[PDB]
RNA sequence: CGACUCUUAGCGGUGGAUCACUCGGCUCGUGCGUCGAUGAAGAACGCAGCUAGCUGCGAGAAUUAAUGUGAAUUGCAGGACACAUUGAUCAUCGACACUUCGAACGCACUUGCGGCCCCGGGUUCCUCCCGGGGCUACGCCUGUCUGAGCGUCGCUU
RNA sequence: GAGCCUUGAAGCCUAGGGCGCGGGCCCGGGUGGAGCCGCCGCAGGUGCAGAUCUUGGUGGUAGUAGCAAAUAUUCAAACGAGAACUUUGAAGGCCGAAGUGGAGAAGGGUUCCAUGUGAACAGCAGUUGAACAUGGGUCAGUCGGUCCUGAGAGAUGGGCG
RNA sequence: CGGCUACCCACCCGACCCGUCUUGAAACACGGACCAAGGAGUCUAACACGUGCGCGAGUCGGGGGCUCGCACGAAAGCCGC
RNA sequence: AGGCUAAAUACCGGCACGAGACCGAUAGUCAACAAGUACCGUAAGGGAAAGUUGAAAAGAACUUUGAAGAGAGAGUUCAA
RNA sequence: CGCGACCUCAGAUCAGACGUGGCGACCCGCUGAAUUUAAGCAUAUUAGUCAGCGGAGGAAAAGAAACUAACCAGGAUUCCCUCAGUAACGGCGAGUGAACAGGGAAGAGCCCAGCGCCGAAUCCCCGCCGCGCGGGGCGUGGGAAAUGUGGCGUACGGAAG
């Protein structure tokens, strides 16, 4: 997820759960040459991240 | 014709809100879209939705300084914010009454000696 | 003669007043005058082009007596469109060529309600 | 240097974003009269300078 | 060997990015700024440039405050609502 | 430096006299300002007149100008008693008042 | 006879002079007199469907709301086309909003470290636990509260 | 000057005709495409051959000097219009562990990677590149900053100004 | 047939490369490779002389004021105790 | 040895306006154009060059040579 | 020993309020040279200017005589023409250099400390009550300031009783 550089670890968390009502193992940010933050949110083993893909736009 | 601002004066804020929560997930949903090469139709509708969502805003923003204006009404002391915003040169300024008010003894000076009307020819 | 100290005869302020006005003052300053037997009808002179109203054009390269109708009105060029004045490019296609609303006259017009107070406000304003 | 500080890295983002070509959808722009970029800085030719 | 052989020994810095002006001024073994003098409550203008106050005065920048107080003040700062 | 035959000059122009010139390019305008700002006031107090406080006659000072006698600013504390109007009103009737003046 | 060199004219090339044009300057005058602790000037970053600079803006980010005008912007598809609903653009702009630094204000600025009060989730509670909101700089003015004086005084142990 | 001009203004060129001693000017012809000039007065930022004059452009030199610091290249094939400089294989060599190796700090800031073209850049060439265009790439409780003081810099109390 | 010339060529005679410092320059004295554009005695105050004009033992309204708001009028006209 | 006060006065900065016996792209402000921009020096600071297609792009379809740059025909415009 | 009052004082993230900085063409306060001239240079001139610092407003400063004159006296202040390149200053050299008249633009004058009288008749704050659009002042009651001195009445042109 490409996120605001504003965003830290917790927040992001809290976004996803908010938003897409998954479980979040960890996250690991990093600030983009250009700019931006992106950021690895790796799923609980219970979810699969096909299907929250699938859902979400990108397939 | 989607969203206009006259229409959503009259909801009440409880409707605003949920008004504008499907209207980010749709924006959220268009910016995903974005990052696909296809859907190049849907790639104009971000900026109308993104200004419906100002529009929401600016709805809600305005009743809530409405509500907080009528409510410091007449009364001393009222927030900052809501105090004029004129310049900084008029508020340390003196208050019309302060400028009208004056001396007793220039007060008794005028009424005594007022300045008369008056022409010169015969 | 001009007599008002706040109005300009600047060559250079003209031009530059006239190149950068806004949209709200282009659609005023692409004027068409109206045909002869309209304007002993609706007691007017000129009027503002639209999209819908139709055109006739009286003076160019093509000029003639055939009506035609505007398609765009492009405030940016001050220049308007017609469907049927148009050009061959070098592959064969069609492609509209522009004309002045000042070098045409109008001959139809739509009658929309704020049209319909815009001229009644210029008659009684010539009375 | 390999580690520098989140201002720093900041302020070489915009040059990054900066460094870019003209598009080429303004050349048939109404009154553009522009025909290549003359703020394009080369890495080993210009030092920009911290 | 004053020359290139001695060019190549500069490899440190003494002038960074400002806080106040934002400009490479800024030195950071005197802690001050070169251009205004950051520390200093008061940003330090000459007379003897007058190239240095073309460059910083008001009017070279944005003034997103000072460009609505112009037009605010031909309508003698208003505070009502438009009518209807 | 000197010539033939000709006035020795002293001309002040050795200090840097260009950086303050006061070019008289303005006095049309001053001079129609003036005339709108005592057009104005004229209508403002229409019921009185132009340079309304009367001014008393005065006699010059010096012995060059002693043998002439002109306008003045106002009238002696001892003027308005032998006139018989009191001190304070005259302001307001039109008749310009100057304590300093002695008799 | 040829080649080379030199002098003229025609054409061609480098060259960008003269001429014509000018949304730019210079000078003169007139009208007004306006920044900020309710956050000034200036700086940093970001914002457009495709967007690098200027310009215009501030996470409501190439503009929001309202008024006037009345059918568009334009490089390209899309898009509100609807106007006997609310109606595009443009201008005005009095209403909302206005990121960080910056007099810059919690300490310093290496975006770190805190301290109080309140609201939601964590062992349903403090005890150096997450998110959000408000306050937390200097000097000084008026008043209130707190308290120091073998400085002066009265009654008392 | 009821002046000349899109039936062609200014400007430029010309083995053409001609005037004035001269500064200069008139006409013809060829380009050119929108203004210009005579007469009477007025006011100049008004006449260039130089100033190691300022700016810009161009010649002889001259296709000349120069592409020579550190032992060295060769054969076959493929992709390609194009091969000595690219790639693969083989042979012959150098750096030989204080390296022509593998990693770092300062500094550089996208130069790292993949794809694609080959006018510009690479002092010859190029299918090649650190060039160009597009798209990716940097994941930390236990790597370091953040904590601590060292030489040292620094506000308040106070002093000076 | 006639034609000077800003076309070319040849012969006869004369013919040193321009600018300024200098008594003396073509100098083995200095500057110039060439071409196009820019480039240097201006303006203000004061003084002296001469000339033109108007008035004349007088002369001068440049300083202010007046008429009507004026593109030409930041002009021009007038003050008369 | 205490104090207040508008007037005629000044204004190369600021917000708007009008005018010119001025300049006409080596001139005029350094800047008529993405100019205090590119660029230079660690810094104070220094600081440019650069206008003109055409009335309208109507910016040369198509055939051929060349891998392409480019060129020969052809085509638009009164005029390439 | 304690209590209370006064008086010099300290603290708060006490309630309310104010200044910081920027622009700086014009204006006010301070100190501030040298290049130049003097055909040299010290006094002088440049100059009480440039540079430096501190502040405000559309204007600021000035402004109601501890004034100018010595006769038939005038009468705040500001600006213009004259006075005047004059009186005067100066290695009396270079150079520097006003003021009073007078005529014009504009012309607005006042307050307070003190001396005395008025039972402090004065002022700030807090809260409920009666009022108007965009919100601040009039009448009521207590908490402070103030007798080491609120306010009316008074200002050298006299005033008070
Ligand atoms: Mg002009
Ligand atoms: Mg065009
Ligand atoms: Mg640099
Ligand atoms: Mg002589
Ligand atoms: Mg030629
Ligand atoms: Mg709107
Ligand atoms: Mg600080
Ligand atoms: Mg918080
Ligand atoms: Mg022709
Ligand atoms: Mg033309
Ligand atoms: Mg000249
Ligand atoms: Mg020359
Ligand atoms: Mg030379
Ligand atoms: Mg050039
Ligand atoms: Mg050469
Ligand atoms: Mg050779
Ligand atoms: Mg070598
Ligand atoms: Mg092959
Ligand atoms: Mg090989
Ligand atoms: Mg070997
Ligand atoms: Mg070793
Ligand atoms: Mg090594
Ligand atoms: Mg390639
Ligand atoms: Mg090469
Ligand atoms: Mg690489
Ligand atoms: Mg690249
Ligand atoms: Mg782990
Ligand atoms: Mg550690
Ligand atoms: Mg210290
Ligand atoms: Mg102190
Ligand atoms: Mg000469
Ligand atoms: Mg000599
Ligand atoms: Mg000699
Ligand atoms: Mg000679
Ligand atoms: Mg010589
Ligand atoms: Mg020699
Ligand atoms: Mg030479
Ligand atoms: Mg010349
Ligand atoms: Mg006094
Ligand atoms: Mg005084
Ligand atoms: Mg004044
Ligand atoms: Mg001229
Ligand atoms: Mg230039
Ligand atoms: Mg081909
Ligand atoms: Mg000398
Ligand atoms: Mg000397
Ligand atoms: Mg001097
Ligand atoms: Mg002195
Ligand atoms: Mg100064
Ligand atoms: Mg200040
Ligand atoms: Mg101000
Ligand atoms: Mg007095
Ligand atoms: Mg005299
Ligand atoms: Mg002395
Ligand atoms: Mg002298
Ligand atoms: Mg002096
Ligand atoms: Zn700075």
């Amino acid at each position: 997820f490409i996120v605001d550089v504003k965003a830290n670890k917790h927040q992001i968390k809290q976004a996803v759960k908010k938003l897409y009502d998954i479980d979040v193992a960890k996250v690991n940010t990093l600030i983009r040459p250009d700019g931006e933050k992106k950021a690895y949110v790796r799923l609980a083993p219970d979810y699969d991240a096909l299907d929250v893909a699938n859902k979400i736009g990108i397939i | 014709a989607k969203i206009k601002a006259r229409d959503l004066r009259g909801k009440k804020k409880e409707e605003l809100l949920k008004q504008l929560d499907d209207l980010k997930v749709e924006l959220s949903q268009l910016r995903v879209a974005k990052v696909t090469g296809g859907a190049a139709s849907k790639l104009s509708k971000i900026r109308v939705v993104r200004k419906s969502i100002a529009r929401v805003l600016t709805v809600i923003n305005q009743t809530q300084k409405e509500n907080l204006r009528k409510f410091y009404k007449g009364k001393k002391y009222k927030p900052l914010d809501l105090r004029p915003k004129k310049t900084r040169a008029m508020r340390r300024r003196l208050t019309k009454h302060e400028e009208k008010l004056k001396t007793k003894k220039q007060q008794r000076k005028e009424r005594l000696y007022p300045l008369r009307k008056y022409a010169v020819k015969a | 003669m001009k007599f008002n100290p706040f109005v300009t005869s600047d060559r250079s302020k003209n031009r530059k007043r006239h190149f950068n006005a806004p949209s709200h003052i282009r659609r005023k300053i692409m004027s068409s005058p109206l045909s002869k037997e309209l304007r002993q009808k609706y007691n007017v002179r000129s009027m503002p082009i639209r999209k819908d109203d139709e055109v006739q054009v009286v003076r160019g390269h093509y000029k003639g007596q055939q009506i035609g109708k505007v398609v765009q009105v492009y405030r940016k060029k001050y220049v308007i469109y017609i469907e049927r004045v148009q050009r061959e490019k070098a592959n064969g296609t069609t492609v509209h060529v522009g004309i002045h609303p000042s070098k045409v006259v109008i001959t139809r017009l739509k009658l929309d309600k704020d049209r319909k107070k815009i001229l009644e406000r210029k008659a009684k304003s010539r009375q | 240097s390999s580690h520098k500080t989140f201002r720093i890295k900041r302020f070489l983002a915009k040059k990054q974003k900066q460094n870019r070509p003209i598009p080429q959808w303004i050349r048939m722009k109404t009154g553009n009269k522009i025909r290549y970029n003359s703020k394009r800085r080369h890495w080993r030719r210009t030092k920009l300078g911290l | 060997t004053k020359g290139t052989s001695s060019f190549g020994k500069r490899r440190n810095k003494t002038h960074t990015l400002c806080r106040r002006c934002g400009s490479k001024a800024y030195h950071l073994q005197k802690s001050t700024c070169g251009k205004c003098g950051y520390p200093a409550k008061r940003k330090r203008k000459y007379n003897w440039s007058a190239k240095a106050k073309r460059r910083n005065t008001t009017g070279t920048g944005r003034m997103r405050h000072l460009k609505i107080v112009y037009r605010r003040f031909r309508h003698g700062f208003r505070e009502g609502t438009t009518p209807k | 430096a000197p010539s033939r035959n000709g006035m020795i000059l002293k001309p002040h122009f050795h200090k840097d006299w260009q950086q303050r010139v006061d070019t008289w390019f303005n006095q049309p305008a001053r001079k129609i300002r003036r005339r709108k700002a005592r057009q104005a006031k004229a209508r403002r107090i229409a019921p009185r007149p132009a340079s309304g406080p009367i001014r008393p006659i005065v006699r010059c000072p010096t012995v060059r100008y002693h043998t002439k006698v002109r306008a003045g600013r106002g009238f002696s504390l001892e003027e308005l008693r032998v006139a018989g109007i009191h001190k304070k009103v005259a302001r307001t009737i039109g008749i310009s008042v100057d304590p300093r003046r002695r008799n």
